[PDB]
RNA sequence: GGGAUUGCUGACUGAUAGUGCAAACAGUACUGUGAAGGAACUAAUGAAACUGGGCUAUAAGUGCGCAUUCCACCAAUACGUGAGCAUUCGCGCAUUACCAUUCUCCAGAGGAUUUAAAUGCACAAACCUAUAUGCCUUUUGGCAUAUGAUUACACUUCGUUA
């Protein structure tokens, strides 16, 4: 029913999820699951499907590995889930390359990786 | 979808109906009088004060061979 | 946008096309591994037209981990349009190669030898000696002592890799030592079965057999290989052994080192059934052909396999799985009843010329004298003699013949014309006279009248004879007696002479001199006329024979 | 015949014609059946083939002058008779006959008489399509002969990178310095030489 | 081989359930559709013994009705459809038994369901 | 699903039909600022309306051109080319001549009817382009697991020498 609930959203919640569908792999996407909001009014024939639009903050975090800060736009949840297992490190090494849908996310991992490895 | 590609696409089909510029050619034909159309020269210069000065490295020269008089070869050859 | 990004595309590709672009377009982004990455995921990309053949429906489980669903069909070509950009890619690729070969390890060269050999075996570049010295070398500086560098996988997958591309190369001296050093502690059953063929195919190593035996038999079993590389194994004691044991194959036998390991690969084989495909079972038939290995059960079961697929098999798959029945004495009667029923359904039953020497000579020994036999190996004779018209050797009509000569085939309007075309490539360069005295008994199973090719066998066995270069057997005085019993010139006695004062022979053949010792010059000159009269071969026509040279042999050879 | 023209499947597929032009013919069908003529063009169309013959087809043609009345002149001309109306005669009975394209030795392929026993004496000789020859009346002015034309003048043994070969003459060296054995004098006569060389003069004096 | 047949073309257009007739009707072995008398789901404190006595009996549909239903493909041979599961031996291989699902009966629209209860088809409220 | 070759495919159409177009130049002339709309026209024959005058007042032959099958040269494995109306109740094209005798309304205008044929229409045949279990499917994809986020590994082996 999703890919007609998708075709059924109306014009605010459509030009969010075209804004969703552009600018997802600009931002990090660790446990961040975008939602529709499909309201059923009981007396029927109205089903009208929005979004829930997910919250955005720009975090500063401290990277252990390598001597810097890097500023990176992320969701509540998935700061509990880096905050949560270890840091910006322990996430960046140990969430190998796939469940990281994001570009700058795998662009701070990639020079994780590098800096340590010239840090042996 | 891209801009180069319309265009073309567009010479593509202009390619067909080609030839000595029949049909609607013939109006549009007349556009070189309308808009001052550049027409495929070789320019010789540029303008400094609004007086124009020929570069001399540009002017045409023409290489022409040293004698084409008695020169064995003609532009016919015998069956 | 980033590297990892482009290495985790290049490896996610799922399409050539989208490899050729990222390769195309991110030339300067590149780097070692990516270079790597890429001719990894080039043998795997590649498609084929049409003549993909399903296995979901033969074997419950779809995978054993690695396999294509369809396998193929033997002879099946390529897409046209995915050939055209994975040979532009690879020659891309090739082009990409030295500027980023100097950082490589042993890994990737060993990955890049063995994909563009991969490459060489789906006939897409076929050549690859543009730059293949750069890999050598970063792959042989490294690992001249086997160094901190990598190992195990990486020696099957270099030497499988020479093994596609040949190349008779250099480094088989070096690496002779350090493959046979790293069997037993490095290697799983699929490097040793990939490492054995590369060995079986580049012919080198002979004392690295028996060794990888009892290392592929002290692991648990061999039941962690799949049935192609079992056939592979068979393939390479084969290709290196069975051809040592029969030049120093119905006598063909084996030695008793290797036979519980073949024994495993059969108990292997067939508990991997619902797998098994017929180029497989050929070459594994073939196998136990060329070592003499005769199992209980094994060709049942592999004849079974070739049953449940026969309107899928191409006839040179069926021709070989036919030889290797019949050179190994095997009797599978739902398959060649099945076999003689779908050539005898066919109207127009031509096909290769070897094809059908190979059928006739699988039907010929083998116990088929039913009357659809029979039908089937006269319409095989006259597909064939309408088809002798080729140069090649007279080894497939050798096998013609001794399908014919099985059989009492006495067709004349067939044998003149095999007759004719034998006198006709006999003049050429014959390779052996057995392959002209298999044409002689075929031609005398049955009456015919071909003197104008025992002249020139009389003519090739003088022109032996004058050589001195040749064995001078028994079947010297077979060849012999064939032309002297149609012919009659009489300068053939000097071979029978010279050959039986130095016979080696005792018996089966002095008769057949006594039995043409009246069409030569020959007139009595034998101490062995009693001792076959003290024998009674019982072959020839000796009791006609014997009334002009000894009469007691005339008693003794029919009574 | 029909009036479409293009509904007509092409024939002669394989090109080969047993009428052949100036022959004697027998009219088989038409206003004249029985005559006899010498063809004199055969029009070889695929679809419509026509044959024109020596005085028998004759109908008046309307030779219009330009005009728009009735100012014309009128003349009689042979009508064009379709190939399948007409066959060749045999000289010794006068009647129509087949011509076959036998092959006699050499590979040639002739017309025979369409007789078992197809040899010489019974060969329709075939005479040549083409007498244009331009050779006679040839060698006139701006023209050369085959044997000039065909000199082997060219070779790239020369033409290597010679930067150098310039011979330092004011403008015969810049085509050689871009890749030339002489240029002509009016030709360097029209980029003139001679501006500055009189405001040299002039300045000397 | 020139096989020509027509796939395309085949629409297969829908038929409407006419579901409101399911457990309202039923077909005996004659033919004869019968159907429970009304007036006696509720308010029968206000009827006399004998009319509610009466009201339990079925009587047959009358005949013009009949021929229509009968015309339009009504063949229900029971109130509703019995299991296939609960015969002994043919039983939920997890289920223990099944979920039942009570249907319930209303379906009336100008525009989609049931042209049966409309006279014309309404034209949709402006589609968004 | 889509894009081009072939159809001894068509109880499809035959010029107001069939594509909008069978045509020297149809997505043309022309219309509109523009997006956009969008014609007519084959070759003969020459119906009616209309308007003047007059009046009344022998289901056959014969030629060509091919296709089928025979033959003999063949790549020698599907036919490869070539003599032959040799063969076929084959296909296409070409062709078939009457000679009076006046009691027929005539002249124009117009383009219907009749005849002819796919380059039109619909498909068909090869050709090229585009993970497994079960739920819902509905000319096909949404959902958990597994060889799994990993730059690595099995297979098309031609065998023939009694
Ligand atoms: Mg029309
Ligand atoms: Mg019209
Ligand atoms: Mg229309
Ligand atoms: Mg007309
Ligand atoms: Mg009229």
């Amino acid at each position: 029913n999703v890919r007609q609930l998708i075709s059924r959203l109306i014009p605010p919640a459509r030009k969010q999820f075209e804004h969703l569908q552009a600018h997802r792999r600009d931002v990090v996407w660790g446990d961040t699951q975008i939602t529709l909001r499909v309201r059923q009014y009981p007396k029927s024939k109205d089903e009208r499907v929005s979004l829930v639009l997910p919250n955005w903050h720009r975090v500063r975090l401290w990277s252990e590995a390598l001597g810097r800060k890097v500023e990176l736009v992320m969701t509540k949840d998935t700061l509990r889930h880096i905050e949560d297992m270890g840091g910006l490190d322990a996430y960046l090494i140990k969430t190998p390359e796939s469940r990281l849908k994001s570009n700058p996310a795998s662009a701070v991992k990639w020079e994780v990786m590098s800096a340590l490895r010239r840090r042996e | 979808i891209g801009r180069e590609a319309v265009v073309d696409l567009i010479q593509q089909s202009a390619a067909k109906q080609s030839g000595i510029r029949k049909g609607w050619q013939v109006k549009a034909a007349t556009w070189v009088k309308r808009v001052h159309v550049d027409r495929g020269d070789v320019k010789v210069g540029r303008l400094e004060g609004g007086e124009f000065q020929v570069l001399p490295h540009l002017r045409p020269r023409y290489f022409v061979p040293a004698d084409l008089d008695k020169f064995q070869l003609k532009p016919y050859v015998e069956v | 946008t980033t590297y990892t990004q482009l290495l985790a595309s290049i490896r996610a590709a799922k399409s050539l096309k989208r490899l050729e672009h990222l390769v195309d377009t991110y030339a300067d982004r590149f780097d070692a591994v990516h270079v790597a990455a890429a001719v990894a995921r080039l043998p795997h990309l590649l498609k084929y037209r049409e003549a993909d053949l399903v296995d979901m429906s033969a074997s419950a489980v779809v995978l054993p981990s690695g396999m294509t669903r369809t396998r193929r069909k033997h002879g099946a070509q390529l897409r046209s349009g995915s050939a055209e950009v994975a040979a532009r890619l690879a020659a891309r690729v090739d082009a990409m190669l030295p500027q980023h070969v100097a950082h490589f390890f042993p890994r990737q060269a060993a990955c890049s030898i063995w994909a563009f050999g991969e490459l060489r075996r789906h006939g897409v570049i076929e050549r690859m000696d543009s730059l293949p010295q750069v890999l050598m070398s970063v792959t042989r500086g490294n690992l001249q002592p086997l160094r901190v560098h990598a190992a195990g996988v990486d020696f099957a997958q270099l030497l499988h890799g020479l093994a596609k591309l040949g190349h008779n190369d250099e480094p088989l001296l070096d690496a002779l030592l350090p493959l046979v050093t790293e069997r037993l502690g490095s290697m799983q059953q699929r490097e040793l079965q990939m490492t054995v063929w590369a060995l079986a195919t580049l012919r080198r190593a002979t004392p690295e057999l028996l060794d990888e035996v009892a290392q592929q038999l002290l692991s648990t079993s061999t039941a962690f290989l799949l049935p192609s590389a079992c056939a592979s194994v068979f393939w390479s004691y084969a290709k290196t052994e069975g051809l040592a044991r029969l030049s120093p194959r119905r006598r063909a036998r084996v030695a008793a080192a290797r036979v519980k390991l073949f024994d495993s690969l059969a108990a292997t084989m067939m508990a991997q059934a619902l797998l098994l495909a017929p180029q497989d079972v050929a070459t594994t038939l073939w196998a136990c052909s060329v070592l003499g290995y005769h199992h209980s059960q094994l060709p049942a079961v592999l004849g079974d396999a070739v049953l449940r697929a026969l309107p899928n098999c191409s006839d040179a798959e069926v021709a070989s799985v036919l030889e290797s029945l019949a050179h190994l004495g095997y009797h599978h009667a739902p398959l060649m009843d099945a076999v003689a029923a779908g050539i005898l359904a066919e109207p127009v039953v031509s096909t290769e010329p070897v094809n059908i020497a190979r059928v006739l000579y699988a039907y010929g020994v083998l116990a088929r004298r039913g009357p659809r036999d029979l039908q089937l190996v006269g319409t095989l004779a006259e597909a064939l003699v309408r088809r002798l018209a080729r140069v090649e050797r007279l080894d497939t009509v050798a096998l013609a013949c001794r399908g014919l000569g099985a059989f009492a085939y006495d067709d004349q309007a067939v044998l003149a014309q095999v007759a004719a075309r034998t006198e006709q490539l006999l003049q050429t360069s014959t390779t052996g006279l057995e392959q002209l005295q298999a044409v002689l008994r075929c031609l005398d199973a049955g009456g015919c009248s071909y003197f104008q090719l025992a002249v020139a066998a009389a003519r090739m066995l003088d022109d032996r004879l004058r050589a001195g270069a040749c064995r001078s057997a028994p079947l010297a005085v077979e060849v012999l007696y064939y032309s002297a019993r149609q012919g009659v010139x009489x300068x053939x006695x000097x071979x029978x002479x010279x050959x039986x004062x130095x016979x080696x022979x005792x018996x089966x053949x002095x008769x057949x001199x006594x039995x043409x010792x009246x069409x030569x010059x020959x007139x009595x000159x034998x101490x062995x006329x009693x001792x076959x009269x003290x024998x009674x071969x019982x072959x020839x026509x000796x009791x006609x024979x014997x009334x002009x040279x000894x009469x007691x042999x005339x008693x003794x050879x029919x009574x | 015949p029909q009036a479409l023209y293009r509904s007509i499947q092409p024939m002669f597929k394989t090109n080969r014609w047993r009428i052949c032009r100036d022959d004697l013919v027998y009219i088989l069908s038409g206003p004249d059946k029985g005559k006899t003529g010498k063809v004199l063009e055969i029009i070889k169309d695929t679809r419509t083939p026509q044959v024109i013959v020596e005085g028998r087809n004759l109908r008046k043609k309307k030779v219009k002058t330009g005009t728009g009345p009735d100012d014309f002149f009128v003349v009689t001309m042979e009508a064009p008779l379709h190939y399948s109306q007409v066959q060749l005669v045999d000289p010794q009975t006068g009647k129509p006959m087949r011509v076959i394209f036998a092959y006699t030795a050499d590979g040639t392929k002739v017309r025979s008489r369409k007789v078992p026993n197809p040899s010489t004496a019974d060969i329709i000789a075939t005479p040549s399509e083409e007498d244009p020859d331009p050779r006679v009346g040839l060698t006139g002015p701006k023209d050369t002969s085959a044997s000039l034309a065909r000199q082997a003048t060219y070779t790239p043994s020369a033409g290597f990178p010679f930067r150098v070969r310039n011979l330092e003459r004011i403008w015969a060296e810049l085509q050689p310095d871009a890749d030339x054995x002489x240029x002509x004098x009016x030709x360097x006569x029209x980029x003139x030489x001679x501006x500055x060389x009189x405001x040299x003069x002039x300045x000397x004096x | 081989p020139q096989i020509h047949a027509h796939d395309k073309y085949k629409k297969e257009n829908p038929q409407p359930a006419n579901s409101f007739l399911l457990g309202r009707f039923v077909t005996d072995r004659n033919g004869i559709i019968w159907h429970r008398q009304a007036n006696y789901r509720h308010a029968r404190h206000a009827k006399s013994a004998s009319q509610l006595t009466r009201l339990k009996r079925w009587k047959p549909l009358a005949p013009a009705f009949a021929a229509k239903l009968r015309k339009l493909g009504f063949s229900e041979r029971y109130w509703a459809a019995p299991d296939p599961q609960d015969v002994p031996g043919f039983h939920s291989p997890r289920g223990r038994v099944e979920r039942p699902r009570r249907s319930a009966v209303p379906d009336m629209d100008h525009t989609t369901g049931e042209p049966a209860l409309r006279q014309s088809w309404q034209p949709p409220n402006r589609q968004r």
